[PDB]
């Protein structure tokens, strides 16, 4: 219900919370992890 | 950072190590506090002297006793540096003085987990049934007033405490309570007083509060569900202050035992901070 | 001989077989503090690799016995095969090399690293029991 | 389960490093930093706190995370000793008659220790270990001491008129006394102005950084004469400007806090002390 | 092949060849760096001339060995123009001079790399924990104003030095330091100093900062956190000129062999640099 | 055992022994400095012995990586056999004690001496390949 532009920005809202939590950094992370570990290659963080 | 995160495995051995009060005996302190009335109502140059000689008895060698004397439960709410390993603190029923003992005991009793407030620069809220505002001084006077999630006043304007809400008027030691989640402006008299943020938990295992006189039910507890009763707060029955010493001191292993110092030394008395 | 012992043991009788060097102990690499602190600045414990037919193991602490009792420190270290050795001939030596250098390690938790810069003295009352 | 030490932690040899470790104290501790009077005098400037907090960003501690201590004098600042943060970076100015408070200012912010009161009017006390020692402090402490034998009688002295006393401290703001172990002594400390309490060492500190600043030191901080402890917690910058100083101090401030940490009784830890 | 490529494969031939003096006697050049004090001390026009053929006695052939006067630290801290192959540079106790003292030994016991710096047009940053700022001259005045990531200032307005943090109030030799990662706009008076970009690499096989008197220090760790101690830097207890010089040269062998080539300058060198 | 060798290969045939603690290594002790200089005060590489049946292999950085990418310095040590061997049982251990006490030791062009002060750390992404 109700909602004054409210779910609107609010499913924007929603998101701007979404982007900054859990879910959020961590895929950002394993992402890089792949460029970071393909770009890498030469000096690619050993891990093992 | 060796503790937990194992499991001691019991196995009922059953081996009884005996005694317990030979190990105190020999390498513990015991420091007793009392107000001036007491020693005054003694008279005697020696009274400290004669104690102590009568402590041997209970096995507490020479120099091992010590006598603080607090002259009022306010001053000693606010100054309660706990000296010795075992403290056990003599307190006389003053019927006008009952929150101010309260809050003492509060303090001496239990255990306090405490960060600074600078009331000047930050919007404050406790958290939980343990977060409480443990304030001591000269003259304490707190005056609060509620935020709504805007920063705007509920019931006063946070610009003129004039429509603050008064719950504090002037006191030695204060423990305040607020409806837990809420935003406070905050306003004391900082000049005289210094208030800070303590989180609650483990009780005592050294101040035996002995309270003197009355009819004694001290509810301690903040909310009206709870009362705790525990073994580090006991009490005597009011004849003549030489007669509260000489039976203290002969059930001083008694009074120990109700404590147990191990959970002691701490480094200091009272607050903590951990800021 | 493996044949040999193959029927003995069908007739449910007592087998036997012989070996140099034998591997009956998993590899096993690891300390124990029985004092420290979070610094790691004064340790007491051991540490062993246990690994085929051989057993090193040393007892350090950082405190000389400064404190102890008679100015002695205790150190015990139990292993446990999963098979019962029988006829053995032991080659029992004092000091344990791999534990005389210098070291680096991980904390137990994994979240620090210690250091560990050994002196070697004799050891005293050793005792070397064969249970079973 | 609380204090029973568990005999050990595992000792296997997992080996993973659980990295950085820096990246939990710059969310979670606080900085603190001791400087005497003359360091910001000559910084003349009413926000050179506010100016190093911002390049303390840098090196990352969060705004609300760094505070600025001044001690006016090594004595003072030796008094009433109220470390308030997590981290405590202490600086010292190089002062060559002032050695001795210094040191004795040292020994008790880089150690861990553990008092009791003392009544110098109703019993004569002794140290037990070259781990017991009296430290005193105050406006003005002046200590006088008289060994007893056996039998409660001085030697060299009479218990009875402190002019025959001897005298081991004149007017100090901090003193560590030590006697010779296991004599019993009559005390006259001037507890007025002194206050004197009988404490036991041991732990030391995992958070103190004492820098020095200047001289040439070498820092002999035990009362014998055959040890010399050399601490990480015990640092050395050479003089210029004081601004220089506290540029180095913020350049450098995790590799100073990398030589601290902890604190034994600053953790869960406590069913302890 | 003589880019600076390497790799070198150590059979333990065992082959321990011998002496290694007897190529710096015969080679080598020996530079001595006294204060004035020193030398009027002696009292000799034929001082320098004495000790050289004492100096054969050690080892070193007449045209050998020579003595460079610095009449102070400040002024000696200059330009480090070191002559000779070997040079043993004597530092005597000045207590208020100390890091006058520390500035001038970090710079000769150490390899410095240079950049020049226009603080007029570019406000600069260093980058590690080996990137100071060594400025040196007549005399050595330099204000900073540490820079927010806008070009603004922080406690200072980039338009009026006096509102800048000094660092330096006219010295002679200056290693500056600021906190890492964070332009600032300088205000040095270059009108008597010179101020340029140093990165700091390897250490210096030469020097050997003799020290008279004191107890002795000097640091050149710009951090709290170590402290360096280099065969480079030794120290005599003083009594008088003539026994320290008597001393230098009693142990010239012993002094060299604590420095040795000047590997920077070695020939065999190319993407390394000299 | 060996006439029955000496048959099977004059036929042209497979043969095959048996070797506790084979002799396949020629004897080799020394080191290589992938990074050095003069003063031999801030160097990097490995030393090893080969000798028999065994190998030890130490890498060494002087710097502990301080500028390294990763922070990480890698390390390799090949070993080429003369002949084959198959079926080998193997003991893999961490550590080469050999190299984990101070020497002093000659220059690769046998000119002067370098000093080693080694501190141990576990080696870290160990990969030990069998290649044919
Ligand atoms: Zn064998």
């Amino acid at each position: 219900k109700s909602t004054i532009d409210a779910a609107k920005s609010m499913a924007t809202s929603v998101m701007k919370k979404f982007k900054k939590s859990g879910l959020a950094n961590s895929v950002s992370t394993l992402t890089d992890s792949l460029s970071d570990a393909a770009s890498s290659i030469s000096r690619g963080a050993s891990i093992r | 950072n060796y503790g937990i995160n194992l499991p001691i495995t019991g196995s009922m051995d059953t081996a009884y190590a005996n005694s317990t009060q030979e190990e105190t005996f020999l390498t513990s302190t015991l420091c007793l506090y009392y107000p001036t009335e007491a020693a005054t109502e003694i008279n005697d140059n020696s009274w400290k002297d004669t104690l102590s000689q009568l402590f041997l008895t209970k096995g507490w060698p020479t120099g091992s006793v010590y006598f603080k004397e607090y002259t009022d439960i306010a001053s000693f709410s606010v100054d309660p540096q706990l000296y010795c390993d075992y403290n056990v603190v003599l307190m006389k029923y003053d019927a006008t003085l009952q929150l101010d003992m309260s809050e003492l005991a509060d303090l001496i009793l239990n255990e306090w987990l405490c960060n600074p407030m600078d009331i000047t620069l930050y919007y404050y809220q406790q958290t939980d049934e343990a977060n409480k505002w443990i304030s001591m001084g000269s003259s304490c006077t707190i005056k609060v007033c509620p935020l709504n999630t805007q920063t705007l006043g509920i019931g006063c304007l946070t610009t003129d405490t004039a429509t603050f809400e008064e719950v504090a008027t002037a006191e030695k030691l204060v423990i305040t309570d607020v409806v837990d989640g809420v935003n406070h402006k905050l306003d004391v008299t900082t000049a005289t007083c210094t208030i800070r943020n303590c989180k609650k938990l483990g009780p005592r295992e050294n101040v035996a509060v002995i309270q003197v006189g009355g009819s004694d039910v001290l509810d301690i507890t903040a909310d009206p569900t709870t009362a705790p009763q525990t073994e580090r707060m006991m009490r005597i029955n009011w004849k003549k202050w030489w007669q509260v010493f000489y039976t203290v001191v002969d059930y001083v292993n008694q009074i120990i035992q109700a404590m147990s110092k191990r959970s002691r030394s701490l480094n200091s008395a009272a607050f903590y901070y951990r800021i | 001989e493996y044949i040999e012992n193959w029927n003995l043991q069908n007739r449910r009788q007592r087998t036997g077989f012989t070996f140099h060097k034998p591997n009956i102990f998993p590899y096993s690499a690891s300390f124990t503090l029985n004092r420290s602190q979070p610094a790691h600045d004064n340790l007491m414990g051991t540490m062993w690799l246990n690994a085929g037919s051989e057993i090193q193991v040393a007892g350090f602490d950082y405190s000389c016995a400064i404190n102890a009792p008679a100015n002695i420190q205790q150190f015990e270290h139990i292993v446990q095969l999963r098979r019962v050795l029988t006829t053995a001939t032991i080659t029992l030596l004092p000091d344990a090399e791999r534990f005389s250098f210098p070291r680096v390690i991980n904390s137990a938790d994994g979240a620090t690293t210690w250091y560990f810069n050994p002196v070697i003295l004799r050891p005293n009352n050793v005792e070397v029991e064969f249970l079973l």
